[PDB]
């Protein structure tokens, strides 16, 4: 549990979450922000497919897909669990799979994929 | 004197530096709202990267002249906004639709070229 | 007893046909959906509750589950509520009056027209 | 019972010659949805040009009228609204979005026909 | 109390999606279905029983209504049986092998196509 | 007596003019715009408020009615506000700079552009 | 009020509830005569299906008013005759010839539209 | 008290609208509409008094006064006359109807067409 | 933990490398080939830009450069540092970063993202 | 201190408050050094319309950096000079030539779109 994680084909960013089980980490986001803006990556993703659950507060989870809209653009949660998105007790964009939100990551900036 | 000079375009760039407080910031609300009349501007790009920590108190009212800055007919753009700062704008009551963030002042004014006229 | 409602599944449209069954203890038609969801890429889905008279108690499963779909993967849309359900509803989403031309929108979304 | 419907082709020509109490109008109300469904409806037209004063005994179930007839599956404007009636709806706390208001039974066929056909 | 079964169109046919099994004694999936060909005009429908284990002594209803609603209006067909269900064969018909390609040959004979 | 506050009408953009008149006592700029609003019809109509100081407390009055003559005049809009009247926030509405660039585009919203 | 209000784009269309008497049907040929006074329209669009009975008497005011209206200069139609009624009218011996009688309101209007503005 | 008149500036045709006072104190329109025909640069302007009853005795404050624009900058127009103010006249100037057709010929006479 | 994300586009199927480097860690190589054929599998990525550094053994990390090209496309090595390439006494494509080097990972399988 | 943020599609802007002395001009010119070593631009704009007084020390310092930063390869232009300084450079033995002193920021990048993309 040294280092989370990133990746970047330099128009947009994304990195992968997978399951932590604790509430008390705040790693994913301080991280996050200070290489968010050290290359400047306009769209970004979360990843978050395996990952079940997260209950405690995912407010900090779910206002970090705040922060990009006003450092830089469109956070989009691509595929939360079922059982994940039934705790609701709280605007964005979001998608299913990791290539079929790329296809509209992609269709914010207008660069899409050819042949 | 805090409050640079910024006309270019028929649109502003008004930098800011250090701060010291929301009563420096009074002196910011006034020359901000007299030149946008005098010089008829379209859209302030504001460059909020020289701060890093900005206090609670202060953003309700920085936060708020955007307000009075989209009545005055300028839908201002706040470009390069720090980390930490941002740390700031979570726990504030937030209702920051239609501001218009940007990354830096390159792309400040390529966003703000697009809502006026080019 | 008997709690099996329905699932098909025509196209890259997916809707979820909902017969009659006016009661709360169906916490199963949100959970018998959402698995359906991530199972195949359901892009648009129809609900289709134009026989159900009536209820009273819930909207939770029948519109706080409407923003699940809207992030589990896109755009729900209710099908021709009922007169008596609408009759007053001091409890945003989209609808259609029949289902004929329910998917008459639904494959605009996903880009495609039935023509010839 | 007073208030009548009549059809022109996937639209709704709604009249209100006068209103009295809510057991008219609920009469009215329940007489609307009654109608939607019985045909294949796409827009109701509501005309009002023809009431002095109301009360929010009233005004609740016209200002939700919209908020019903949304849901059931067609638009609706609410054509003809008098200068007196609408400065009585200021008690109300507005959520008067999309409920397209025009100004006499012509217009608001032009404002239909434009989100439909041609 | 669960005498259920669920019809309605995709534009001019007739789903019907049927859940876990009927025995002889539920012979009412053939009489609510004659009863919607003329409440609604349909042409084509499909029979949809992806999900039924399994028939054991009912193919005298099951496909003898098969002739019914070509003699009602045309062109009944079965959706997906399963490889469990026609081992029992004692003794034609159109068939598919599930709804995302049975309604995609289903409109050609009411002569219409997806396009774009 | 001061029967007046101001009315203009020009062709359908059928904007006011309004001087300093900051006190809650005229009430007057209210029936004699609403009266209008069907004398004639108004597709979009302006305020032009250059010269006022300042609104005390009461916006109500002001920016209020802007949504309550949404109802029939097809979205108003304020046209050069002053530098210290935006100091007022107790807490929307199209906004401008000016009338040479405000009546282009509220002759934007009906169809007419200016051509030489 | 038993007559509508009534206005529909260089047109008319005016409703008729369920009535029985001649003491409404006097005022009423009056009250769409004022109306085409000023309202210059080029024909109106009578709608009687709601009635399920008409007598003698009233049945020469609905065979006057087609023949009214014609001499203030408007084409005159009449939608939707129910069975029983349009038994019962012939034995006023009518004449009607420039009555256009469509079949229900949808079609009406189809009719004016050729007639007027072709 | 009422020293306030009246003034307004649209797109450079302005126009500056005239209300009711039929005193011999009025020499403040007789000045301040001639301070804005210099301190902005405007060609034609209109005098809009289509609700002013009436004048006593003097046009000369009235009619010459629309002999100094044409030597400030250019042609003023009257935009309405009252029947009873005019059917005195015991007495040349361009003159309109109404502002709507009025505000056409000024865009003729300065090179503008407001059509789409 | 077992994190060792994959994170796929699916198409092709890149892979994060946070630095963990010990031997006994198999799990980039055996929890990488089943979950390779589990999608269908084309051209493949390594992206070791944090990782300092190989100790005694890149044999794992380099007969799993060949336990690709049996089961799939090929694998590229993305973004190695200057001091891990020192002496090499043991090839294999290459690249310089991710925002290139998937690039031409689309140019092996012709497909391209113009504007 | 007193010097703001410049960054501006690989053009550069700088800008000169009322902070007279040498005690900064010196503290200034490395500055400017500096930062056009970061950013590598080709047109430096010195906006100094504010300032009304400077000393004749201050006047080859400034005169000198448009000297220095031409050999760092950015062609400085000094836009809004003022009239009272304008007068006492030439007491000063200048040789003012192919420093392209503009008119304001408005007519300044105008002037340096003329540089860079042509």
């Amino acid at each position: 549990s040294a280092l989370q994680e990133l990746s970047a084909p330099l128009l947009p960013i994304f990195e992968k979450i997978s399951v932590m089980p604790l509430i008390g980490t705040i790693d994913t986001e301080r991280a996050k922000l200070i290489i968010e803006n050290l290359l400047i990556g306009v769209v970004k993703n979360r990843s978050e497919v395996v990952l079940i659950d997260i209950t405690g507060v995912p407010v900090v989870d779910t206002m970090v897909a705040h922060h990009i809209i006003q450092a830089s653009e469109a956070v989009r949660l691509v595929g939360c669990q079922a059982m994940l998105v039934g705790i609701r007790p709280e605007q964005i964009i979001t998608t299913n799979t990791m290539k079929k939100g790329m296809e509209r990551a992609l269709a914010l900036t207008n660069r899409e994929i050819v042949e | 004197m805090g409050i640079p000079i910024l006309k270019l375009g028929e649109c502003l760039l008004i930098s800011i530096q250090s701060e010291l407080d929301d009563h420096t910031a009074v002196e910011f609300q006034e020359d901000l709202l007299a030149k946008i009349h005098e010089t008829s501007a379209r859209g302030v790009v504001i460059d909020i990267t020289s701060i890093d920590f900005i206090d609670s108190f202060i953003a309700k009212i920085l936060g708020d002249v955007v307000s009075m800055s989209k009545l005055m007919g300028a839908k201002v753009v706040v470009t390069g906004i720090q980390p930490a700062v941002a740390i700031t704008l979570i726990e504030l009551g937030i209702t920051f639709s239609g501001v218009l963030s940007a990354m830096d002042l390159e792309s400040g004014l390529e966003k703000l070229k697009q809502e006026l006229g080019e």
